[PDB]
């Protein structure tokens, strides 16, 4: 259905955010 | 599919079927004489079946079979791991 | 015939032919559990305290009761203010004494708790077991763990079920299950726990090979051969090196800033520091039983004590004539020993400026030292014309055992954690394993090159040994080979080569993992 | 003459031509112990003595100081049992308990195996089918909650030596969550896993912004039932 595309876009944005969250040692990137 | 190795996990809910299918195919041959998930399965089926078969043979009848190969670490495997780590 | 001499000598000499410990243990155990259980176990915290306090008031230990009440008041300052104020005979105390507390719990959780208490019976488990058996009743139920958002609470609230009698009875599950949102066999349970635990004991070793071990290496760069000694702290958090330039340098092993208690040094950002004040080369450094104190000895003939909280010297000890070569803290860190050029072994306490015990009898300089894990014996080794090992009693100051057999300079001594075995190494590449009670040699281990084995270490169960050598190798040794199922000795398990780095220090952790340190020489 | 050949296999060298079997590396006492433990833990009889024996076996695994050579075998056994018995809640619960007991032993160096332990646990958290009326749902949801707790423990303990473990777990759980097609149990497991692996900031930055849509396209039809 049309929900699949919307949720795929939501996951894409969420993953783009998630990429920058963790640091090398697995800790949060405060900046 | 190969990049997904560095970013995703997967479940073990399709390994038994892969093992059984490979076993049936091999037995017949001997006796003769989403989309990303689908690609992942197509790419990993054979290796997963082999590893499942080894593990299944090791622990038959819930007993440690003493005639099977030991679980030991080698340098070629670590070299493969280092190759993948440099890829990442 | 030495036997005849000894027999003649013997014939001619007339020889004929409290509650806070338990509370803290329980608190730590609860802290180390899975989250899904933490809601239930916490119900045990409030009773164990209250009754305990009352017990002291019953036994006349008023000061201990006051100290216990004050120490643990913080944990309950936000909930039990009224009860704490009342406690600091009333009818409430009589009701507590007459009515035993009810502590609902899950079956598997109860089994885990009982097995843990038995496993630590003598460290505080007995106190909690007795308290629970006397003033508590743990109504066990076969439900799942209860939480404000677990399946049990959600299901009960959705289906509008009633409250179980066992869980009816200062926070309780009722407030989580109320619309406003069996018995026990202790002592018998402990008997069953012990009887079942006795069935899973391993009682031999036939066949197989040694044990795998992991190693982590720390390498020091740009030292130019100025480093004389190295040491690790008890928790593997700090490393100290003494040099030929008279100073000591300390680093944090994970690169984090080092902390100072001085007001001016508040929130300072450095991860290594220098201790200055010796006038000659430093030959020993010893961390005390986090480590607060450091001991050092130098060629100037002095011993120095440093504080690692303010990073300054506290005391100087001056009992030696000539250079001091080795200094060692005791197994628990109030006594210490020293030895060096003048052939005497000295034992001090940090309390006194003069040595409390003097040990005399070696004919040459001392080259190695070691303590016994019980803290009442010391070991020393000499070089040259007298290559022997002596065992000294601290109560009297006399020698009790002599071990002989080395023909090369001795570099290291090490006693096993069980107090029954001794190990020594020399510059020929040999390691000697001695029985202490019989005074005999158990065996020899070979495979190291020539030059010196500066460090040895035993594992937690004393069944494996790790050695570090100046030939740039780390080796692992089996202390007893398995039974027969029917240049290098066969009792070596593993050898790891380093990259142009002589090994100065090796040590075992709690696991099958060791840490080693050294200095890199590119040439 | 007396040196073992299997020693050359323990060093991992490439030129080695000898391939040891289990009997050449593990002593007979350890094999008997492994067999006894596995026999005790996997007993489904409701007798009280059997429950006591199971608890004793779990305590033995959790406290014994001489099980350094059986760790790979424990991990492989857990993986195999989870793989081949997805239609048995009792066995899966026992496997989760065994995995919890293994990582609580203070004498074992567990870092390199961490990820190998995170795969079975995940399979018990977001598997579409678990087991084969209310009691079944009780068991399934209890198992999922236990799996989430174990995953939280694993991620907290071994997240620094395995650099990419936390992002991988969080991404897997998030990918499973933002999927209207999954049944509600898988969504519950996915949200629990996201909370367990990511943390507070993961929920704040990744879950909340997408909730407004989630409750409209997912929760309303389910509510209408």
């Amino acid at each position: 259905d049309h929900r699949r595309a919307l949720f795929a876009d939501l996951f894409r944005r969420a993953d783009e955010r998630l990429n920058l969250l963790f640091d090398e040692r697995g800790e949060y990137n405060l900046s | 599919a190969k990049r997904s190795f560095h970013t995703l996990f997967y479940t073990l809910e399709h390994d038994r079927t892969a093992m059984l299918e490979q076993q049936q195919l091999e037995e017949s041959e001997k006796q003769l004489q989403d989309e990303a998930y689908k690609i992942w399965k197509q790419v990993t089926k054979k290796d997963r079946a082999l590893i499942a078969k080894e593990r299944y043979q090791l622990f038959a009848n819930n007993k440690l079979n003493v005639e099977e190969p030991a679980l030991l670490r080698t340098k070629a495997g670590m070299r493969r791991f280092l190759k993948s780590r440099r890829e990442a | 015939n030495l036997n005849q001499i000894v027999t003649d000598y013997l014939k001619k000499k007339g020889f004929t032919r409290k509650y806070l410990k338990a509370f803290l243990l329980l608190k730590n155990w609860i802290d180390n559990n899975l989250d899904i259980y933490k809601f239930e176990l916490r119900k045990l915290l409030w009773p164990v305290f209250v009754y305990s306090y009352l017990e002291l008031v019953s036994q006349g230990y008023v000061d201990d009761a006051k100290h216990l009440l004050e120490t643990l008041r913080s944990h309950f300052e936000a909930v039990h203010q009224d009860q704490l104020a009342l406690l600091d005979e009333n009818h409430t105390t009589r009701l507590y004494r007459e009515n035993k507390y009810r502590i609902p719990l899950n079956q598997s959780l109860s089994g885990n708790l009982f097995h843990f208490l038995e496993r630590e019976a003598d460290n505080g488990g007995a106190t909690i077991i007795y308290i629970l058996q006397t003033h508590c009743s743990v109504e066990t139920s076969a439900r799942g763990p209860i939480e404000p958002y677990s399946f049990e609470a959600i299901y009960r609230r959705a289906r509008n079920l009633d409250l179980d009698e066992a869980d009816a009875h200062g926070v309780t599950n009722r407030d989580v299950l109320d619309t406003s949102a069996r018995a026990r066999d202790v002592v018998m349970e402990m008997q069953k726990v012990r009887e079942n635990r006795d069935r899973f004991v391993i009682e031999g070793r036939t066949g197989g090979i040694g044990i795998p071990v992991s190693a982590c290496m720390f390498t020091f760069h740009n030292t130019l051969g100025t480093v004389s000694c190295m040491d690790f702290s008890n928790d593997h958090k700090l490393v100290a090196v003494g040099t030929m330039d008279s100073y000591i340098r300390v680093w944090s092993l994970d690169g984090k800033p080092l902390k100072s208690a001085l007001e001016n040094e508040k929130n300072l950002k450095v991860n290594n520091r220098k201790l200055i004040g010796h006038s000659g080369p430093v030959y020993g450094v010893s961390f005390s039983d986090s480590s607060k104190l450091l001991l050092s000895c130098s060629a100037d003939g002095q011993i120095r004590l440093w504080s690692l909280e303010i990073w300054a010297c506290l005391c100087i000890y001056k009992a030696h004539d000539g250079p001091v070569f080795r200094v060692l803290w005791g197994p628990h860190g109030h006594y210490f020993a020293s030895a060096g050029w003048d052939k005497t072994v000295r034992v001090f306490t940090q309390d006194h400026a003069s040595a409390v015990r003097i040990m005399v009898g070696h004919d040459t300089s001392i080259s190695a030292l070691a303590w016994h894990p019980n803290g009442t014996y010391v070991f020393s080794a000499s070089d040259e014309m007298d290559k022997s090992i002596r065992m000294w009693s601290v109560i009297t100051g006399n020698c009790v055992r002599i071990f002989t057999g080395h023909t090369h300079y001795i570099t290291a001594l090490e006693c096993a954690h069980n107090g029954k075995i001794l190990a020594s190494a020399d510059t020929g590449g040999n390691i000697f394993i001695w029985d202490i009670e019989k005074g005999t040699l158990i065996k020899k281990c070979r495979g190291h090159g020539k030059g010196g084995i500066p460090s040895l270490s035993f594992s937690a169960e004393s069944n494996v040994l790790v050695s570090g050598g100046l030939d740039c190798t780390v080796r692992v040794w089996d202390i007893e080979l398995p039974a027969d199922p029917n240049q290098i000795t066969p009792d070596q398990i593993s050898a790891f080569a380093t990259k142009k780095t002589p090994v100065l220090k090796v040590r075992f952790t709690r696991m099958n993992l060791i840490v080693a340190g050294g200095c890199y020489d590119p040439e | 003459p007396g040196a073992n050949p299997a020693l050359a296999a323990l060093a991992g060298n490439d030129n080695v031509s000898f391939r040891p079997s289990v009997k050449h590396v593990i002593s007979k006492e350890l094999i008997l112990y492994f067999d006894k433990i596995q026999a005790a833990i996997l007993d489904d009889d409701p007798d009280e003595e059997k429950m006591r024996l199971r608890q004793a076996a779990l305590e033995s695994v959790r406290s014994d100081p001489g099980l350094h050579q059986l760790l790979p075998y424990f991990v492989n056994f857990i993986t195999n049992q989870v793989t081949h018995h997805l239609d048995d809640l009792f066995i899966l619960r026992q496997m989760m308990e065994l995995a919890e007991a293994v990582v609580q032993n203070p004498t074992l160096f567990i870092d390199p195996y961490a990820s190998a332990l995170a795969a079975p646990v995940l399979t018990c958290l977001m598997s579409r089918k678990l087991g084969k009326i209310d009691s079944t749902l009780r068991e399934q949801y209890s198992l999922r909650e236990l799996a989430a707790s174990l995953l939280s423990m694993i991620a907290r303990k071994y997240g620094a030596s395995n650099a990419l473990l936390r992002p991988k777990l969080t991404r897997t759980c998030l990918k499973h969550f933002l999927d209207p097609t999954r049944p509600p149990a898988v969504l519950f497991g996915a949200i629990s896993g996201v909370a367990a692996s990511g943390g507070p900031e993961a929920v704040r930055v990744l879950v909340l912004p997408n909730l407004k849509t989630f409750d409209s396209a997912v929760l309303q039809p389910l509510r209408e039932k």
